[PDB]
């Protein structure tokens, strides 16, 4: 009856992390996996992400945000790291299982 | 597979009314290799007798009286056979490798050396200064000096402690005689073995040996082989520091059982589990061998190797690593730690691989003719007979976790090890410390 | 029952020669030889071979860098890769049923290398050392340069990635270098301790590429180069050569016997503390022949000179038909001997199952070497003395001469 | 007086390439020749100039090339270095060479000489303004000779030859033995055996 699709859209704008102008992945806390994930990132996307974070920080540090225009739109959010991160995880889970 | 082992040609052996034991293995192979493995060494040397066995090895080729230099070599070269050899602490050998179409010719040659060496007093005075140089070379091979020094302190005071090479003072003064005094004393059939592998037909060998080894034992002595003076193991250290060197080497070890001992198996499996590393490999992902893994992750060593160098009645079960002046410690720690783990909480899944890893070297230990002869040459000499790969198989195809634990601990836990370290080792902690590294705070 | 089982060879519809030989050894070893190498590199992509040779352990599509290494080790396995300017041999060894399993990884390492951009971008700094260790051997140094001074274009290219390119090889240059040389026509799934029906039923999965000859390495133009490396090592290494002999080239065997015909001569021709030998390398469309002379500094001039005069007066009739009989036999030896060790042996059933597709029995391989003698040699030597010479050298050298000083 | 005197310099037709991929090759070619004080010197100098507008204007595209000249005590050198893009390295040196070639086979108006004869008069005099490039002249001579050739005769000497040599100084290059040096991608750059 109620689209998870319809919902995610909610949460996304609700989380409003796009008001700072940074993709979902630009937020995921940096744990062992993510670090390795991000450390596998192509230098392109890396510097991209960096700036997005520094900009985010700079905003946040000013208490002000990004013009309604520059927010990133849900459908246009680029899961730039999810793919690497996943391999990572399974890579690990593969290892963790083998060491038993 | 197991069938492959079983279908492996038994090794033939039969001694002479003389004393020599003649054994060997047959295959299709045109080529082959054959040699006499004397129960001779440095261990059998004295305070003024040390060196000979070597100074010897070094004239063992420059001719005989029957056929002087230019000819022997010319006769060897000319037939395309390779006559090579060595001399350890309790083992010396001289093997040749021809086309099997030379069994009788190679065999003769063999006999003509182990029995009649020119020992040209003029040939000697040259090989004298040759060794004294060749020794000065063995010297900057830190990869080795570190082992002799290990022996030096590990078995301090006894015969093993003396290095196969012998002091410069002896090599500078060994007499035409003393060499002969060595030859005639140790080079005897009862302690020598004629072994070979390739396309040879035992009987043909026998008869040739039985033919060129016309030795005759009168007394009961001649027919008896002296057992060696026991060497006292001495948990201690010896440090030859020199921050002037690229890096330091470290070698620590516990007393080994001796060939005989059946545990040398489980023990051998032990060393299989931590194995060795060496920066060229390709594995921060390596198999269990954490020492390896960890060696990578934390860039611990340039290279490390585990070894159970054993002898007649004693041994040296340890490990040796090479590392930057700076990561020496972390390494020991991590390494020495492994021994503990090894004999305190080792798992089946581990030993499983260990075994197969051994079973791989077990097999590849016998890869070709020369090598096969080696075992035969050895086997008999130190074990009494020949251990078939079918045997070794079971021996180590039956070692469970609990067995490794029970073993290693039996020779490592709370034992006083012997450490040796040349190079910039300022970072290696005193003894007590690497000593209390022998018991796990269980 | 006697251990004899004729080595069957069956050329697949691709060009993938499959050579086996059940010799009944407990430990068998499979090997994928290829006509790849550092001969197919251009002024760019250099060393991509070498690097590749190391990327052996990098994740594939059927098994992760992890699985593979621990996979092979969980069996007492051994994967390794031997390569030469014009050929890369991916061997693997184990025993029993474990051969079957040991395969999965060799299969993936050679055909499904997905060289991930990080793994390599994190593996490249290895070249610095892998090379650094190999270069502790002065000998390898002089040779690397020899080929440089002996050629100009493919082949003359280094075997160990040049420095300047240590971290510039791209994850791409790797696929691109493989997609073009690791192709059925130029590969061979050789092997030992195996039943051929099984070693064949594997080539079925190994069927993932066809392109006969993807990039074919340019012919090798010769050059009379000379490149000295002043570095004062108290002892000079020197090598001299005259282009010649090619694998399969009937003119080959000759030097081999001249290789032996030479040696006791150059050596016994140069008294003092040294070492010297007859150098011989046979490549696909070329080769080399000469002699390297490790010799003390100041006594470097003399040494090479004398070593040379000998290769000289060897052409001007100083070779009894006896010297030939003796030397003809040593090869019979060195050949047969260096075949005992299943790895130096599997190297023979391979080399051939690659360059030809046949297998010259030990009988005729002799009948061919036996085949010539007096007839050549004296002359093979002459070829050296006349043609153009290219020298290589490492050491104090200040006392070592140049080719223009013969 | 002379404590260790440096050995005479034996010539060699060496060739040593340094593969290093710098996107642009540096190449130099030479033929032993000319020595300081050696009457045969000045000739190249004017040939140094007689050459240049020729090799350069002889090789179209994005590059650089010049006439190389070094005069040593008992020897010297003469040739041309050509900084050129990678792939266009082959072509560049080749063309640069043909020019030093056809320069010997009569492609030098007695005018080219007058012009070039003057540029040296210039470059000489000019590079003497700066007391350091100048004190370098009263020195070099006060060392090798013990004299001081006034600016007058130093000209009268360069003025002294022209048509008379040059065409020929070039010839010397094309015949004698050549030694090349090179740094760059090179994979497209030729070897002396390929002229």
């Amino acid at each position: 009856s109620r689209w998870l699709e319809g919902i995610r859209k909610w949460y996304y704008n609700a989380a409003g992390f796009n008001k700072y102008g940074l993709m979902r992945d630009d937020t995921i806390y940096e744990n062992d996996d993510v670090k390795e994930a991000i450390r596998r990132l192509p230098e392109n996307l890396y510097d991209d992400r960096m700036f997005r974070i520094k900009r985010a920080l700079d905003l946040n540090m000013r208490q002000q945000i990004l013009p309604k225009e520059q927010w990133t739109k849900y459908e246009e959010d680029v899961p730039y790291l999810e793919p690497y991160l996943k391999e990572v995880i399974r890579e690990r889970k593969e290892r963790e299982e083998w060491d038993k | 597979y197991a069938q492959a082992l079983q279908s492996v040609p038994e090794t033939q052996v039969s001694q002479l009314d003389n004393g020599v034991r003649v054994a060997s293995e047959q295959s299709s192979q045109p080529t082959c290799t054959v040699g006499v493995w004397i129960d001779a060494g440095s261990r059998y040397e004295s305070e003024k007798n040390n060196g000979a066995g070597y100074f010897l090895e070094h004239l063992a080729f420059k001719g005989t009286k029957n056929r002087p230099q230019n000819a022997l070599e010319k006769e060897v070269e000319s037939m395309g056979a390779h006559l090579n050899a060595y001399s350890s602490r309790e083992h010396t050998a001289y093997y040749i490798k021809a086309l099997s179409k030379d069994v009788p010719k190679a065999v003769e040659l063999l006999a003509d050396i182990v029995q009649n060496c020119s020992l040209e007093d003029s040939q000697i005075e040259k090989e004298r200064d040759v060794i004294v140089r060749e020794l000065q070379e063995n010297d900057t091979s830190m990869r080795e000096v570190v082992f002799n020094y290990l022996h030096a302190t590990a078995f301090q005071g006894t015969g093993l402690a003396q290095s196969v090479e012998g002091p410069s003072e002896n090599i500078r003064k060994l007499s035409r005689a003393d060499l002969t005094e060595y030859l005639s004393t140790h080079y005897t059939a009862p302690r020598m073995v004629l072994a070979a592998a390739g396309g040879v037909e035992h009987q043909q060998l026998l008869e040739l040996a039985q033919k060129h080894f016309g030795g005759v034992p009168f007394t009961y002595d001649d027919d008896a082989v002296p057992t060696l003076s026991k060497c006292r193991f001495t948990g201690s250290q010896i440090r030859h520091r020199e921050d002037g060197l690229p890096l330091a080497h470290v070698a620590i070890a516990v007393e080994g059982p001796g060939w005989a001992h059946p545990d040398l198996v489980a023990l051998q499996v032990a060393n299989a589990i931590i194995g060795h590393y060496d920066r060229t490999y390709g594995g921060g992902l390596h198999s269990s061998s954490p020492l390896a893994s960890i060696a990578v992750t934390n860039k611990l060593c340039q290279s490390f190797q585990t070894f159970s160098i054993c002898y007649s009645e004693t041994g040296l079960f340890g490990f040796y690593f090479v590392c930057d002046r700076m990561s020496i410690d972390d390494m020991m720690f991590v390494l020495q730690g492994q021994w503990m783990r090894l004999c305190t909480s080792i798992s089946e899944s581990e030993v499983l691989r260990g075994k197969n890893f051994l079973r791989n070297a077990l097999v590849s230990h016998l890869d070709g003719t020369t090598p096969v002869c080696e075992d035969i040459g050895r086997e008999l000499l130190t074990y009494g007979r020949r251990i078939p790969l079918e045997e070794w198989e079971e021996r180590l195809a039956e070692v469970d976790a609990r067995m490794v634990r029970e073993v290693c601990s039996k020779y490592i836990y709370d034992q006083c090890p012997a450490v040796a370290g040349p190079g910039p080792i300022e970072q290696l902690p005193d003894y007590n410390r690497i000593r209390s590294g022998m018991f796990w705070l269980r | 029952p006697p251990h004899p089982q004729d080595l069957e060879i069956t050329k697949l519809p691709n060009g993938l020669v499959i050579a086996s030989l059940e010799n009944y050894s407990p430990g068998s070893t499979i090997g994928v030889f290829i006509k790849a190498g550092s001969r197919y590199e251009n002024s760019s992509n250099l060393g991509t071979s070498h690097l590749l040779r190391l990327a052996s352990s990098l994740t594939t599509k059927g098994a992760s860098s992890f699985k593979i290494t621990r996979g092979i080790e969980a069996v007492g396995g051994k994967l390794s890769v031997e390569s030469t300017r014009e050929n890369m041999a991916y061997t693997v060894e184990c025993l029993r049923d474990d051969v079957e399993i040991l395969m999965e990884f060799l299969l993936n390492v050679t055909t499904a290398p997905e060289f991930r951009p990080w793994e390599v971008a994190d593996l490249q700094p290895q070249l610095k050392i892998d090379k650094a260790v190999a270069f502790q051997n002065p000998q390898t140094h002089v040779i690397e340069n020899l080929h440089a001074a002996a050629y100009r274009n493919a082949l003359a290219d280094s075997l160990y990635c040049p420095d300047y390119r240590i971290g510039k090889v791209t994850s791409v240059e790797l696929h691109d270098f493989v997609q073009n040389h690791f192709t059925s026509a130029r590969m061979a799934l050789v092997g030992l301790g195996v039943s051929h029906p099984v070693l064949k039923n594997v080539a079925e999965q190994l069927l993932n590429i066809r392109g006969g000859l993807g990039l074919s390495g340019a012919k090798a133009k010769y050059r009379g180069g000379e490149i000295r490396e002043q570095n004062g090592d108290s002892l000079v290494h020197a090598a001299i050569v005259a282009e010649s002999a090619a694998i399969g080239g009937a003119e080959a065997n000759a030097f081999s016997v001249l290789q032996h015909v030479l040696g006791a001569n150059p050596h016994v021709k140069r008294g003092n503390p040294f070492d010297v030998s007859a150098f011989n390398a046979s490549y696909s469309d070329s080769g080399l022949f000469g002699f390297y002379t490790i010799s003390q500094a100041a006594y470097a001039g003399q040494v090479i000179k004398a070593a040379y005069n000998q290769v000289k007066t060897i052409a001007q009739g100083n070779v009894s038909n006896e010297n030939v009989q003796a030397a003809k036999n040593k090869l019979k030896a060195k050949y047969l001997m260096s075949v005992e060790s299943s790895e130096g042996f599997l190297e023979e059933v391979g080399s051939q199952a690659l360059a030809a597709g046949s297998y010259n029995p030990p009988s005729t391989v002799l009948q061919q070497i036996d085949a010539v003698a007096d007839a050549d040699v004296i002359k093979a030597a002459k070829k050296f003395v006349s043609r153009q010479k290219s020298m290589a050298a490492s050491g104090n050298l200040g006392h070592t001469p140049f080719v223009d000083e013969l």
